[PDB]
């Protein structure tokens, strides 16, 4: 059942075959530059976007 | 199917939970197309807020009674709320592209969703237009068909996925009609 | 001096005249809908950004 | 706000109520002065990766081999400095003054990037774009997205922080 509490799959997907690391971030098992990612995480509302799109919503974007 | 994110759905506080290397490796078997697969799925979550907003944006350009008074998205209340869902369910869609299947999409998000905005007058047709937008702009991404941003993915051709992914809108705006 | 620690002042501005409360949200005593609030925030590196630019940056976007 | 830039954990300091009508009463045009603080931190990203992006498509160059933004690593390093510059000029806005600009961001900034080899050149034009970017922003003129304000002339603020980037500008020049 939909559970009514705005939770989600947040999927995250890493390519750090250029071997730029960062401090802390290795939470997996591998040296091959590639880990997936998933949480399950609250979406909030968004009230600075909300405003834009009720002010922009009729400018076509992105070439669309 | 890919199973190795299932316990992230159903745990008390889903906590990450984290796949790489010969693990990771051994699990892209279980699902077809791997590599590009991931990349599809990037490409989703990457610009998760833009296909949100650019879809969201044409329901009401194309149905502008949609922000009037009595209106679905009247108010910044309602419009942050749609703004919302529309980010949960692009996710949910997200993670059936990334387990090759649409068990947690149809039970955790479709499965009493209808009857909710129907409870709350949320409108159909725009809930279906919304999702239509949606679902054009995920797959002119993966298709190579995205004006302001390209992907920094190999050429090549992924239609398969890019129908795969339209089926699972389509179980979206099945559920939603 | 610059500390060379990332670290920013991340102002946020609050506009709640409409009357929408989100709970928990109350920081400060006042009623007319108005709040500022100030951090200071390590800025971090953004790869999924970096690689747009780098893919993306002949691209004129927003009618510029 | 002075306590949480030099607090140890940076936390978070709010204002409202009758602080925050005290606080308008200091600086000059209080309310179209939260717009326009509203306006650059709503927008930073898409401020930070146009006027990245520009300075790189005016000089690709820089993304060449030896270049300033070669390799994602320094293309992220850039846009993390592009960001960390335009916070520091949206909280000058919002104290209207630069102190806080000059002491924690600028001063020895010229000097590492002397040392990086950061080039003087494309840090120059980043920060003309942010610049044109905000005043357009502030002014109505931006023509993707236009501010949810009261119409109205903000040319005044568009001076004071066109300012706030010039002294960016002339301190890494
Ligand atoms: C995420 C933003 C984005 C980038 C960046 C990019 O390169 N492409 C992007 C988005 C994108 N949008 C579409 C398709 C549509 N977008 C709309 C909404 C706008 N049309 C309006 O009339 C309107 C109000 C004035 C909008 C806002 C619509 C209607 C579509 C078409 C949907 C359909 O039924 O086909 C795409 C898909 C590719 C394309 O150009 O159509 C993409 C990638
Ligand atoms: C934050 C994104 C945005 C929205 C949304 C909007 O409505 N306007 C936005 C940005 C914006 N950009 C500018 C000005 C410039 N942008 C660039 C970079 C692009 N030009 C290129 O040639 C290039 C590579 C192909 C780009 C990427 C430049 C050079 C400018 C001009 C800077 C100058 O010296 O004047 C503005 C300002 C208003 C305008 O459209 O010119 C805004 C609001
Ligand atoms: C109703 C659901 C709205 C909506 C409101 C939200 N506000 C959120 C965070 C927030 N709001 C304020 C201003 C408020 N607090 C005060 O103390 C004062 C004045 C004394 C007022 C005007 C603050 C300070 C905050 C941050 C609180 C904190 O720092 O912990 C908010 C949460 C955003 C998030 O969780 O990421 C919401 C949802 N948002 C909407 O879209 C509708 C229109
Ligand atoms: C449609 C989705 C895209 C397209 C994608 C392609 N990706 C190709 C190969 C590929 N991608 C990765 C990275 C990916 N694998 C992971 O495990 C993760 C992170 C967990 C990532 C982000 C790899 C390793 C590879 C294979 C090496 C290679 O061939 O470079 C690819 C080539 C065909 C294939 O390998 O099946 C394509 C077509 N390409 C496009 O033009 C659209 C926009
Ligand atoms: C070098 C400065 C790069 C850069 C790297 C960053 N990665 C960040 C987060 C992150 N990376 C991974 C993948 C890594 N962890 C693993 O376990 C494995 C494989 C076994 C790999 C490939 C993960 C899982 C994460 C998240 C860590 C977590 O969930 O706690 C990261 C932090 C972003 C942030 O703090 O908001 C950075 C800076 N980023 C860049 O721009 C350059 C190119
Ligand atoms: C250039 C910045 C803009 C422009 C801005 C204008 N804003 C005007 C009035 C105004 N704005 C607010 C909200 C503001 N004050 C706060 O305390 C906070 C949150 C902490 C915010 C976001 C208020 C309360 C007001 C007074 C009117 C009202 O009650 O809504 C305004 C009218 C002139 C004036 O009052 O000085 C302007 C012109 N307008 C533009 O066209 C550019 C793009
Ligand atoms: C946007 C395209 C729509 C639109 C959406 C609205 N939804 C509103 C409230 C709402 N939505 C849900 C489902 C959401 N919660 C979840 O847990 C999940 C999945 C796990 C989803 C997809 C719920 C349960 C609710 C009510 C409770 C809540 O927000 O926590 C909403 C506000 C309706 C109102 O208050 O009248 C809107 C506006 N509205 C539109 O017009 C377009 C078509
Ligand atoms: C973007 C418009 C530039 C560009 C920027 C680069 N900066 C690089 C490293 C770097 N930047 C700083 C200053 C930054 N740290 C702070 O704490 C503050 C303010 C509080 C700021 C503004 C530092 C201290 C460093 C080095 C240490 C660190 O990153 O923690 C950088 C990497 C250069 C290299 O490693 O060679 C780049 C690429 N580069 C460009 O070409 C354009 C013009």
């Amino acid at each position: 059942a939909m559970k009514k509490d705005s939770k989600a799959p947040c999927v995250e997907v890493f390519d750090e075959r250029d071997g730029c690391k960062a401090a802390g971030t290795q939470k997996a098992s591998g040296d091959d530059g590639f880990c997936v990612k998933v949480s399950m995480k609250a979406i909030g509302f968004n009230a600075a976007e909300a405003a834009s799109v009720t002010k922009n919503y009729g400018i076509k974007r992105f070439g669309a | 199917m890919l199973d190795a994110f299932s316990k992230v759905i159903t745990s008390a506080d889903g906590k990450a939970a984290y796949v790489g290397g010969a693990d990771l490796q051994a699990l892209k078997k279980f699902v077809s197309e791997g590599n590009k697969r991931m990349d599809s799925v990037n490409a989703i979550v990457s610009n998760a807020s833009c296909i949100v907003s650019d879809s969201v944006s044409g329901m009401v350009c194309e149905n502008p009674s949609l922000i009037a008074p009595n209106g679905g998205v009247y108010t910044n209340r309602k419009m942050a709320a749609c703004l919302r869902d529309a980010e949960i369910i692009l996710r949910y869609v997200s993670y059936s592209l990334l387990s090759g299947d649409s068990s947690v999409l149809e039970d955790r998000c479709l499965n009493g969703l209808k009857e909710t905005y129907a409870s709350l007058g949320v409108p159909a047709a725009g809930n279906a237009r919304t999702i239509s937008i949606m679902k054009a702009t995920v797959i002119g991404f993966i298709t190579n068909n995205s004006q302001q941003k390209k992907l920094s993915t190999p050429a090549g051709d992924c239609s398969a996925l890019a129908s795969e992914v339209g089926g699972y809108f389509d179980k979206v705006s099945s559920a939603l009609a």
